């Protein structure tokens, strides 16, 4: 009934784009082995199948480093950035309530608002998938998600390259020693590492076995029966490496080709196939800081005098509008 | 023909003193969501049996293996693992395991295979890809009614209110269970007593009206004196419920009321080992090698 | 499909056997004996090739040479003529899809205040503005 | 390599100068047997004559009425699964392709009175089922139609009842081999209705449906073609026949009469009787000619034919 | 012997110069360094069938005496032939392929190499250093990401971008043997394999030609694996390359094939596109069109908590008619721009579903 | 009707007249032919 | 009356009455109608 | 691959008699307990069935066809009888079989086996070296459980004291034998019989045990002592088959005391 | 058509004319316009005049149902 | 002789190229393709 | 849709349309005969 | 553990020195030896 709760929200949704990358090498940068041809039949329909194979081996000839990618282009970007909110209905949690008859009231309610919730008799090989849509429009569905936190965090902070949990965090900080790397994530008795004003910017979403920690967190495992994808994964579960002492400058080694957190055929996005070889490029979740588009929360904002510009404008009146400062600033209609 | 083969391929990122195990483990089953004839390491890892982000338990794990294709390893030769299937039919020539169970094989026994239950794991740990294998225990059938039995008793005791030996051949054995989940126990329960519901028929009377007759033809001959053993349900009937007397066979001149109930009987009796368990898939035959089977040694089974 | 969060713009038209179904959807011939074209006709009525069972995209086998959906030579828009033979190209009848030209509620919201230059100021006091995004956004000719 | 088998029998139920190679045939007991199953096994409160009467005036009106017992030797012991499925296609969710059926096999037989031999065979049905001496434990998988030879009302059939499919040479038109095909409305691929969709190994099913509803029986058979093995297979389609399996459960001191019993409560029956040893499992749906009808088909390719024909149950 | 080698290694062995000094310091010294390098498996894979029909007449069974099936049996060989040159050919793609395939999931990106390698003085940056390194990073990758789209008009500094990329990757070694080279006897230093699209915009105007064949090697390596080394590797386990030579230590053609050489920087490198040749009328995808994933975040239902910050730009904008003006409410909703750029909206009740849970 | 098959038996007549220079993917284009 | 009335709700709004889950929305077919569910065989006011 | 011959050398001092009935004895079936290329008589004969040291009744002999390997007498010259592997991988060529059984095989049925349950044991005496042997019945798998069910049944009435057609391919078959052989089968079933109602009857008494709305004590030392007895049994008498009567331009019909062949399942 | 030739393996003069060829991209091609040559002062439209159809829209009578529309 | 044509045909045969590749990937064989087309008869009218 | 006119005043912005233009077509197939060729050897490859 | 077995192969297949002389079954003394 549009009354405000006395409650703000931080939406993280995660979109993905088909680029044109390019590739450098040097002379002699790979010795290359070939092995000798084996064939290996068997039976086939009626008849008979061959199979042809051959070992191979490889090794990088250089001292230094040999060889260098880049992203140059962009095709048409492939999931469509809109409003698919989540729920949360789809994971076998814990604790549940304590008259069923208000979990249905519940789950009817919040089912009577988005298409994205699970169908009622509960199948038995797999679990609880969504209703399949009888045609896809404008690409994969992007599924938008929601943390909460005090109606009046400043607007300062979200204006530029950011974290969700209000508390810039991970690894590339310092590494000098173990122990450091957990206390700079959660110990709230120091400063934060980028805003040394303060603690946190979120007490609800960054402190261990708070609101949103339990939430998201992968080792708590809440969302662990649902088959959606959840942005906040990388950006909530904390990183672990074997050589979170041995190695100096990893930032390089750790940002290369991270293979796919999700799906990419499914009418919406879903959790990662066991057996998918995609192959990706992660600028966002490296660094653990994500990017403003251009947003505001009222619509008349986005529109100007005349003959198709934007409306900077920063801020009128209790309303806000965000001058996008993504990667993206140019290559998208409007 | 030939058999159904099955090759994985062995990523490279394996240290010597890995396969090294790996050359141990011929002999031992395996299982896959999916008959291809191709596959990868990691989906026979345990990792593969998650029932949702957690691993699974006995209650669950029972559930995985009738629900699976297994397959037994037979060599391991440099960076691949070849294995045929067992219970597509297809024929296999010459198929050889590895006994894995605590117990001791006889010759000819059917053979189930069960999760461990006795607490003591060989699996490998293959720390390089950080994943893990366990391999089903091949056990006679007779201890898998057993034990069988004592697990969905230790199910339906468990989950009643205020929140295990086991003799074959002279031996004790502590088992023990880890029943997480409380909803994959029910489907168990669910399943226990609705094999017991569907085994009562209207003849099921005259062979309650003469449990006091069992009382005496027991009291003269020896066996039947054992199986009205002192703790026994039919026996305390005999001497605290009595029956009616049989009403009248209706519509008994062409129907016989006995003779459908014993012959739906046998429907679930043959089903309800089964179901709660897994079948008996493998039997072994040693040709000329050892009579006997001890943990750990190597014998030819046929497929049944 | 197009706008997820809801179902339909307008209930009114385009539900079955609704007004604009019943008016404007040809298997109901109801605007059968009228010579006068009718526009709704592509847009309501469901299509249909025996080719659905065998394309990935017949889309270019179906958008090359549609013939011409209206008269030709009369004073107004009648249907056309069963002796016709005239061959047109229609982009819109394939994706289903319309152009919205530059229009308003306010006539005076047109013009700007100087020198035959035209203003968008979409929106102004419950009455609107709509700058076109029509293929022919330029190519006509505007009073100055 | 593989494995035939052959049969003489008489062409009342089947023409095999009208299915092509690749059909199944289905192999029928004595309807003798009937007579005294029905007499111990039919519901108190319930008279089998009616049984008695379906299978006489089904018998009455099909073929030479005599001699269809024992003592004469011959006996009609062959009938193709496409007959058996249109005898019954007012049951079949896919009504256009059974019905295509239908008129398809009632105009390319014999011409005369099979309208009258298909309802007797569906009122004999009927009625089985009715006192609950179920079809499933007569009909039984004989094998996949390789060659025939036929004279004046009588035939002979050799068919495929073991290994792969394709692995049999035969002297017919086109080409020495020859691939299995099924009428497409009693194809039922549980795949999409469980959603698994996985390539790899299926197996292939033949699975009855009962509807034991007072007055109102239900018989029809499938063919299914799914991942899961012979164990959980009853409980997948236990599963997406929720409604059936609860009508039969509902209207089909102390004692223990008017309790829910098997022979009431059950609704399917099935075995299995090959598998697809592919890596994926391709197959066509194409109009076929039956003579001078058209009547779609499903084409599969590379079915290993399996055996041990035992029936597994399902009333829970 | 390659499916036999357990593990197979090669060594590097490099010294680093000195610099004498004065106080106050530490005395500098020589160092020696020391790496040892394994190598990584990979095989490839092909196949063909023959189905019944066609191996019951190349098998010569149910043979028969006319000539219509002789007439049969050799068109199944034929079938049975072509199958054979297009699967022994496939390992001939497959080969470009994979060599594709290990050389990208190897390279870093250029937006981080690029930086860095300006700041390699002191090796080993200390704290404050690198702080300041990641500061500049986390600029540089988001003004850059897509520099051939935003800069799609400017060649004269894509020509400088080309140039620095091609620089900021260390040679790998000398090896002495026949080249790669140009008609002309020059070194050709390296490869860049773009696309089709990318490829016919940079020969436009902004990189210059050279070349239009070269001349490449027609031969492979070779290892034989025979002589005392089998010895060692019989009796323990380990043989060395040059086990002859090692011994005494102790106590080539070409061919004019048609291909595009550039100019960049200073380096004649290669420029192709895999596109066309390879890669074509086949069910494989070209590995260069890569996916990439980008958060995006939008507070929703913030209030300014303050008094000055909650204000107009004039005085008298977007006023209403009304009595009370309706924006100054705190906002319950958010508005952006679609991916096909139409206006979407997310109100507050599409957080019920995140919520209203249990949890 | 889908009788032009069988005129001619598909494969025949061995050697060619021309030579198709487009190796492409077909199967997108299957309702081109007959 | 065991459950809520249909015609009642009008606490909506547009971006609500539009949305798949009003079980209303089958019955706006015409800008100058009004159709319901109503019992069958009761013309006149009928009996109680 | 290769067949699995079996020999059993026949001794001497065996009476013409015994010999010229053995001749007959082909195609009939033999269990061992392991499976040996060189055997001897004493392991196919009833004393390898002793039990408890004494010959054994219809449930012991329905345990042991399921441990125990089966064989067919193939040709037998004057001096041995010479057996097939039946069970494992074989492909045997002729492998055919004699019907024992009072109902008619039909082309196309599958074949389980069985001991005498009903009637006498027809078996023959080699009163010679002092042993005899009996041979299974082979019935088709549509028949296994019915007559199961309908001898035990019987067995149930004659054990019901204080105060039946088997019609297979359109042929009837009676059980009361023109005669009165109500005893003799008592002892060789009464095993059966006890531990078929003493599993049925707590079946009916455990679920009354748990809820009494269906229509000291230790009740989970009770479920787990029902359902390993009921689970145990029942899986006894659930047999397989491992034959099909597969037979070419003979008589599709095989009568009681007749030839045909078979193959392996 | 080549049956003597299929049978077997189963066991001139040009002219200059004057045109307009022009290399557009790296391929070689003609240039013409037939409406001169062959079209004109004939009873023939030159086909390649061709038409194309558009459907515009335009919401008439709409209100703008909010209080922050309407500014 | 094109008056005396009942219909002509014309037959294509491609065969396309692959790609050897390593797990996890079904392993490819060629395909084969067999297309067919027919001729449409049309003609051409002038009086005088 | 109209390239032509609207971008009139720029050249350069139809070179790259025409160019492309006649590249997202196949070549159909050589018919052993001698074709239109230019007075210097070169071969042609269409009509526009 | 035992790695020992890893520093040569088990049957390397050199010359013998020479011969044993006891034919003794040795597998009963599988503690005395590596």
């Amino acid at each position: 009934t549009g009354f405000h709760p006395g409650i703000a929200f931080t939406v993280v949704r995660q979109d993905r784009f088909a680029t044109e990358q390019l590739l450098y090498a040097e002379r002699a940068s790979e010795s290359y082995f070939v092995g000798q041809i084996q064939v290996h039949h068997h039976d086939a329909i009626g008849g008979v199948n061959f199979t042809l194979t051959q070992p191979r081996a490889h090794v990088d000839l250089g001292v230094g480093y040999t060889a260098v990618c880049a992203t140059a282009a962009l095709r048409c970007p492939l999931t469509d950035m809109g409003n698919t909110a989540q729920n949360l209905f789809f994971s076998r949690g814990g604790v549940p309530m304590l008259h069923d008859n208000v979990t249905e009231s519940l789950r009817r309610i919040t089912a009577s608002g988005g298409r994205l919730n699970p169908t009622e008799p509960l199948p038995i090989f797999g679990g609880l998938r969504p209703a399949t849509s009888a045609g896809i429009a404008r690409g994969q569905a992007s599924v938008c998600e929601f943390v909460a936190m005090p109606v009046s965090t400043d607007l300062q902070y979200f204006r530029t390259a950011c974290n969700p949990r209000g508390r810039a965090s991970g690894m590339l900080y310092m590494g000098d020693r173990d122990a450091d790397i957990e206390a700079i994530m959660f110990d709230h008795t120091q400063s934060d590492v980028a805003y040394t004003d303060r603690a946190t910017l979120n007490p609800w979403a960054s402190q261990k076995h708070s609101y949103g920690d339990r939430l998201y967190n992968g080792t708590y495992n809440l969302t662990g029966a649902s088959p959606i994808y959840s942005p906040c994964f990388k950006f909530f579960t904390p990183a672990e490496v074997n050589t979170n002492c041995n190695t100096l400058d990893r930032l390089l080694m750790e940002a290369k080709a991270v293979a796919s957190q999700s799906s990419t055929d499914t009418e919406y996005q879903f959790k990662r196939p066991p057996g998918s070889t995609e192959m990706t490029q992660d600028p966002c979740g490296l660094f653990q800081e994500a990017y403003p588009p251009l947003c505001s929360s009222d619509a008349a904002m986005l529109r100007t005098a005349h003959a198709g510009e934007t409306g900077a404008d920063e801020v009128h009146l209790a309303q806000y509008l965000i001058r996008d400062a993504s990667p993206l600033r140019g290559c998208l209609p409007l | 023909a030939m058999p159904f083969e099955i090759e994985v391929l062995l990523p490279g990122e394996l240290s010597p003193a890995e396969t090294s195990a790996l050359q141990k483990c011929e002999g031992k089953i395996i299982t896959f969501s999916t008959l291809r004839h191709r596959a990868s390491l990691v989906d026979i890892a345990l990792s593969s049996y998650y029932i949702n982000g957690a691993p699974p338990d006995t209650l669950s794990l029972l559930e995985a293996y009738r629900m699976r294709f297994a397959a037994v390893i037979t060599r391991v030769i440099p960076g691949k693992l070849l294995a045929h299937a067992i219970g597509v039919g297809t024929p296999t020539p010459g198929l050889f395991i590895q006994n894995t169970s605590p117990v001791d094989l006889c010759n000819g026994d059917y053979i189930c295979l069960l999760p461990p239950v006795f607490g003591s794991a060989d699996s490998i740990r293959l720390d390089s890809v950080g994943l893990e294998i366990v391999f089903p225990l091949t056990i006679p059938q007779t201890l898998m009614r057993e034990i069988i039995a004592k697990v969905v008793a230790r199910a339906v005791e468990r989950t009643a209110a205020g929140a295990d030996v086991i003799c074959y051949n002279g031996r004790r054995y502590e088992l023990e269970t880890n029943l997480q989940h409380r909803d994959g126990s029910d489907a168990a329960i669910r399943t226990l007593v609705l094999n017991l519901m569907f085994s009562i028929n209207e003849g099921c009377l005259l062979l309650l009206a003469l449990i006091p007759t069992l009382l005496v033809q027991g009291a003269h001959d020896g066996y039947v004196n054992l199986l009205i053993q002192t703790a026994n349900c039919v026996r305390e009937t005999g001497q605290l419920i009595n029956i009616p007397p049989m009403p009248r066979i209706q519509d008994g001149h062409r129907r016989f009321p006995i003779y459908e109930t014993i012959s739906s009987w046998i429907s679930t009796s043959s089903r309800l080992g089964d179901t709660l368990g897994t079948r008996a898939i493998l039997r072994v035959c040693v040709f000329d090698g050892p009579s006997t089977v001890h943990p750990g040694d190597r014998t030819a089974v046929i497929q049944v | 499909v197009a706008y997820t969060d809801r179902a339909t713009l307008n209930p009114w038209a385009s539900q079955k056997h609704s007004y604009g179904d019943r008016l404007y959807n040809g298997t109901y011939n109801l605007t059968g004996a009228s010579p006068i074209y009718s526009p709704c006709f592509k847009f309501f009525t469901p299509a249909e090739v025996n080719t659905n069972c065998n394309t990935l995209d017949r889309l270019l086998m179906e958008a090359k040479a549609v013939a011409s959906q209206s008269s030709t030579d009369t004073e107004y828009q009648f249907k056309r003529p069963p002796g016709s033979t005239e061959m047109t190209q229609d982009p819109c009848g394939l994706f289903q899809e319309a152009y919205p030209p530059l229009c308003s509620s306010d006539a005076a919201m047109l013009r700007t205040a100087h020198a035959g230059e035209t203003g968008a100021d979409e929106v102004h006091l419950a009455q609107y503005l709509i700058r076109d995004a029509s293929p022919l956004r330029g190519c006509l000719p505007l009073p100055r | 390599t593989t494995q035939l088998i052959q049969q003489v029998s008489l062409t009342d139920f089947f023409r095999p100068d009208i299915e092509h190679a690749g059909s199944i045939v289905l192999i029928l007991r004595h309807p003798s047997d009937m007579i005294g199953e029905a007499n111990t096994l039919t519901q108190a409160g319930r008279d089998p004559d009616v049984l008695l009467e379906g299978l006489r005036n089904l018998f009455n009106a099909c073929t030479a009425p005599w001699t269809v017992g024992e003592g004469g030797g011959l006996r009609a012991y062959v009938t193709s699964l496409s007959f058996i499925a249109a005898c019954r296609a007012e049951e079949y969710t896919d009504k256009q392709a059974a019905d295509a059926n239908r008129t398809a096999i009632v105009s390319a037989y014999g011409c005369s009175r099979m309208e009258t031999r298909l309802i007797r065979f569906s009122e004999c049905l009927r009625a089985m089922v009715q006192c609950h001496v179920f079809p499933h434990r007569f009909i039984s998988f004989f094998g996949s139609l390789l060659e025939y030879t036929i004279q004046d009302n009588l035939c002979n059939i050799t068919a495929v009842a073991k290994g792969p499919q394709e692995a049999a040479r035969t002297d017919k038109t086109s080409t020495r081999r020859v691939t299995a095909n099924i009428p497409a409305c009693v194809f039922w691929d549980v795949d999409k209705d469980l959603h698994l969709s996985a390539d790899g190994l299926k197996h292939v099913f033949l699975v009855f449906v009962y509807t034991q509803r007072r007055q109102r029986e239900g018989v029809r058979l499938h063919l299914a073609l799914s991942q899961l093995n012979e164990q959980c297979f009853g409980r997948g389609i236990g599963f997406l026949l929720g409604r059936i399996r609860a009508e039969n459960a509902a209207w089909g001191t102390g004692d223990f009469r008017g309790l829910p019993t098997q022979l009431s409560c059950m609704y399917a029956a099935y075995t299995l009787i090959g598998t697809i040893p592919s890596e994926s499992v391709r197959y066509t749906r194409r109009m076929e000619r039956f003579g001078g009808y058209n009547v779609p088909t499903i084409w599969l390719e590379g079915v290993v034919w399996g055996g041990t024909n035992t029936w597994n149950e399902c009333y829970y | 012997e390659l499916a036999y080698v357990r593990d197979g290694v090669i060594q590097f062995e490099v010294q680093q110069p000195m610099i004498a000094r004065d106080g106050p310091h530490p005395v500098d010294q020589p160092v020696h360094n020391y790496m040892v390098k394994r190598i990584h498996k990979r095989s490839l894979s092909a196949a063909f069938a023959i189905a019944s029909e066609a191996l019951s007449l190349l098998s010569n069974t149910y043979v028969d005496g006319t000539e219509i099936d002789s007439s049969l049996r050799i068109r199944a060989i034929q079938q049975m032939a072509r199958n054979l040159r297009t699967v022994l050919d496939s390992f001939e793609r497959g080969t470009a392929d994979q060599l594709l395939g290990v050389l990208l999931e190897k390279a870093p990106p250029l937006s981080l190499l690029s930086p860095i390698n300006k700041f390699q003085p002191e090796g080993h940056l200390n704290r404050v250093a690198r702080a300041a390194l990641l500061s500049d990073l986390k600029r540089r990758v988001c003004a850059d990401m897509f520099f051939m789209t935003r800069h799609a008009r400017e060649p004269r500094l894509i020509s400088a971008y080309l140039s620095d990329m091609v620089s900021c990757t260390q040679p790998s070694v000398m090896v002495s043997r026949i080249t790669h080279t140009n008609t002309r006897g020059r070194q050709v230093d390296g490869v860049l394999v773009t696309t089709a699209t990318l490829k016919r915009q940079l020969l436009q105007g902004i990189l210059q030609i050279d070349d239009t064949a070269a001349d490449v090697p027609v031969t492979y390596g070779e290892m034989v694996l025979q002589g005392t080394n089998l010895v060692t590797a019989l009796v323990m386990g380990k043989a060395v390359r040059g086990m002859d030579d090692v011994a005494r230590h102790l106590l080539p053609v070409n061919a004019r094939v048609p291909a595009d050489l550039v100019i960049v920087g200073d380096k004649l490198v290669f420029l192709e596109a895999l596109e066309r040749r390879v890669y074509q009328a086949t069910r494989v995808a070209y590995p260069l069109i890569g996916n990439i994933d980008i958060t995006f975040i939008m507070p929703m239902g913030v209030f300014q908590a303050n008094s000055m910050d909650r204000y107009t730009r004039h005085a008298g904008d977007f006023s209403t008619v009304s009595e009370q003006d309706p924006r100054q409410f705190p906002p319950q909703g958010i508005f952006f721009y679609n991916k096909d750029g139409i206006l979407t909206q997310l109100t507050l009740r599409d957080a019920m579903g995140t919520i209203c849970h249990s949890s | 009707s889908d009788r032009i098959a069988g005129l001619f038996n598909i494969p025949a007549g061995i050697i060619p007249t021309g030579n198709v220079l487009s190796t492409i993917e077909v199967c997108a284009h299957r309702c081109i032919f007959d | 009356m065991p459950h809520h009335p249909h015609w009642v709700n009008e606490h909506l709004t547009i971006l609500q009455f539009i949305a798949p889950s009003n079980p209303r929305l089958r019955f706006e077919l015409n800008p100058a109608f009004d159709f319901f569910v109503a019992p069958g065989d009761v013309d006149l006011p009928g009996p109680q």
